RNA sequence: GAUUAAUAGGGACAGUUGGGGGCAUUAGUAUUUAAUAGUCAGAGGUGAAAUUCUUGGAUUUAUUAAGGACUAACUAAUGCGAAAGCAUUUGCCAAAGAUGUUUUCAUUAAUCAAGAACGAAAGUUAGGGGAUCAAAGACGAUCAGAUACCGUCGUAGUCUUAACUAUAAACUAUACCGACUCGGGAUCGGCUGGAAUAAAUGUCCAGUCGGCACCGUAUGAGAAAUCAAAGUCUUUGGGUUCUGGGGGAAGUAUGGUACGCAAGUCUGAAACUUAAAGGAAUUGACGGAACAGCACACCAGAAGUGGAACCUGCGGCUUAAUUUGACUCAACAC
RNA sequence: CAGGUUGUACUUCUUAGAGGGACUAUUGUGCAAUAAGCCAAUGGAAGUUUAAGGCAAUAACAGGUCUGUGAUGCCCCUAGACGUGCUCGGCCGCACGCGCGUUACAAUGACUGGCGCAAAAAGUAUUUCCUGUCCUGGGAAGGUACGGGUAAUCUUAUUAAUACCAGUCGUGUUAGGGAUAGUUCUUUGGAAUUGUGGAUCUUGAACGAGGAAUUUCUAGUAAGUGCAAGUCAUCAGCUUGCGUUGAUUAU
């Protein structure tokens, strides 16, 4: 039977979307479908950036480090697997932005 | 390897160290990997001072068919 | 002496909209590879490593160049195209929807055997081009086995011109034209009123045609999953095209033999064989799947069988006979 | 310091009957929505629902027993019977393969000697059960000499063993260890020879802490250490209980 009504992409209009490779396996997936998750990355962890503040050298405009700016594209089949996305149940298959 | 580069530096007279950032940009996975945090942290504690920070992992405007094809690493 | 002018259809026209298309042009990083310098012993790759590369200098850093492909981030249930498909700039070439019309024409139309136009990939012929990835292949590793899932390389292709091939889970798996019927906001394009700023190819409020799509709901439909249509069908009939008739053998054949250079497409059997094959769901069990617990389960440690000689139980083999029950915890000093 | 008495004397010890006593109490963090509750500290004989057990739901395993049953269906046997009894064998037979265990490889020990520490169980119709005192044997064990009990009255408030002090041995498969075996003696039983058990003198093996694996186990618990009770005429290396000595690590 069917599982899904978007069957887990977004393509509505047009009949193809432009493939993309996957950030984690490589593998080709279809843009629409495929997982997304563009993060704003901090260069270190917690304690350490203060260690790196003080031995610091240049200006202080009190703009710290330079925060990592990484586009996320995850594929299902490893989307999964990699905690992003759960399985979730039933009825909360429809639910988008938790 | 950054402990080691301090001492080195400081004989080179030099105190202060701009940051260019990368990781294999290209086609690859353009996340810094596990020695980038540490290398840094490195620098910063046994003394070093730091200028400016960038990140340079070359982001393409297209691309390139990469590692594997079609399915990739599997397994 | 010539019906209206169809919330039918064809044309004219008007600003506008679009990653629709064809020629030009034009970038941008990146991948390779090359020059120019710069050092220094390792690079690269995996779970680990290994073939691989390297002081006739690798990886590396800066500048620059050649080259072939590709168009990132913005790019989303948003847009256009008959479909396949289509995203750098700019300039031409013919085209299109929708909206706007107190413009014409006035059945011109719906769908369609024949019969044609298209139709990613892969593949084919003859030339180009050849950067990246890569079928076949060559190698490393992994395995009991690996010419497989990882890794190092690499030919065809992938790009292009001109021919040919027509299939694909060519999918919404839901033929086109038409009329109806629930609620609701948000969208994309056009239009009309209005308000603030301001006087903006902007913003907002309100309409409304036309286009993806969603939300809620049905004393409407269904086998159900589910469906705003998969509805207005036993209260069984708007128009038209195509298709099916248990399953397997089979979409296969010394079949047909209309296409094709060639893969193969198109059409497409029978013999044979069978109670089922199927659809959708319910519970349960299992999962080299998510989440949450619990126990000497493991963690921290102890003592110790297992090795030794005896003891005692079970098997086995003997024997006149070695009574028999019990066999993973849920048999064996029971 | 032991012993004998005695008192309508007392209950701390002992017995056992009534009733107390904890419920998670009091205090502050975590929880926190209010909560249920979770943590830590204090008081407490006692805080892991106090500890250890008994009882044990719905289904089911075609688990196991018809050799426990005078609970049975069906099927078997029926007098040279698978009924019943008797004599003698066997279930313990040995090349081996498994599974509980017992003892040990020793100086944190063995052997000689000394030392009032325990608990829980049991026990008869006459002598037949527990057995105290006494006598005889080197000894196991005898005798019947004197006796209590059919039991908080008698075997007993003691007969444990580990432990503790002294002494010998002194790393030496030495004897640590005790298997195997040889006469003797003694008890149970008509009968022990295919050793019932026990005593004596010898004999004195593997074992030098055990591979791949693998079992239980968090407190008076593991371990060690002996004592009972079932079986039982006689036989424990089993079982079911009992107490003494008494810890590492977790929570
Ligand atoms: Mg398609
Ligand atoms: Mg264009
Ligand atoms: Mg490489
Ligand atoms: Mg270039
Ligand atoms: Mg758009
Ligand atoms: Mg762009
Ligand atoms: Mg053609
Ligand atoms: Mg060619
Ligand atoms: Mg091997
Ligand atoms: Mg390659
Ligand atoms: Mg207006
Ligand atoms: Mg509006
Ligand atoms: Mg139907
Ligand atoms: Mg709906
Ligand atoms: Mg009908
Ligand atoms: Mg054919
Ligand atoms: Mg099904
Ligand atoms: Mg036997
Ligand atoms: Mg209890
Ligand atoms: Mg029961
Ligand atoms: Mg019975
Ligand atoms: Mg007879
Ligand atoms: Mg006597
Ligand atoms: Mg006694
Ligand atoms: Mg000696
Ligand atoms: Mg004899
Ligand atoms: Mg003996
Ligand atoms: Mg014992
Ligand atoms: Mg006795
Ligand atoms: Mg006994
Ligand atoms: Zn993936």
């Amino acid at each position: 039977p069917v599982k899904r009504r978007n069957a887990g992409r977004s393509q509505k209009n047009r009949g193809h979307t432009r493939t993309v490779p996957c950030t984690n396996c490589g593998r080709q997936v279809a843009k629409d479908k495929a997982v997304k998750r563009y993060t704003v990355r901090d260069m270190v962890d917690p304690s350490s950036k203060r260690d790196i503040q003080q031995k610091l050298a240049f200006e202080n405009e009190k703009q710290g480090i330079p925060k990592l700016y990484v586009k996320l594209q995850y594929c299902i089949s490893c989307a999964i697997h990699s905690r992003v996305v759960r399985v979730r149940c039933a009825e909360d298959r429809r639910i988008r932005r938790p | 390897a950054a402990i080691d580069v301090v001492n080195r530096c400081k004989e080179l007279k030099i105190n202060a160290l701009h940051i260019k950032l990368r990781a294999k940009g290209g086609v690859e996975t353009k996340q810094p990997g596990p020695g980038a945090q540490s290398a840094l942290r490195a620098l910063a504690r046994s003394g070093m001072k730091i200028g400016r920070i960038e990140d340079v992992t070359p982001i393409p405007t297209d691309s390139t068919r990469r590692e594997g094809g079609r399915r990739g690493r599997r397994l």
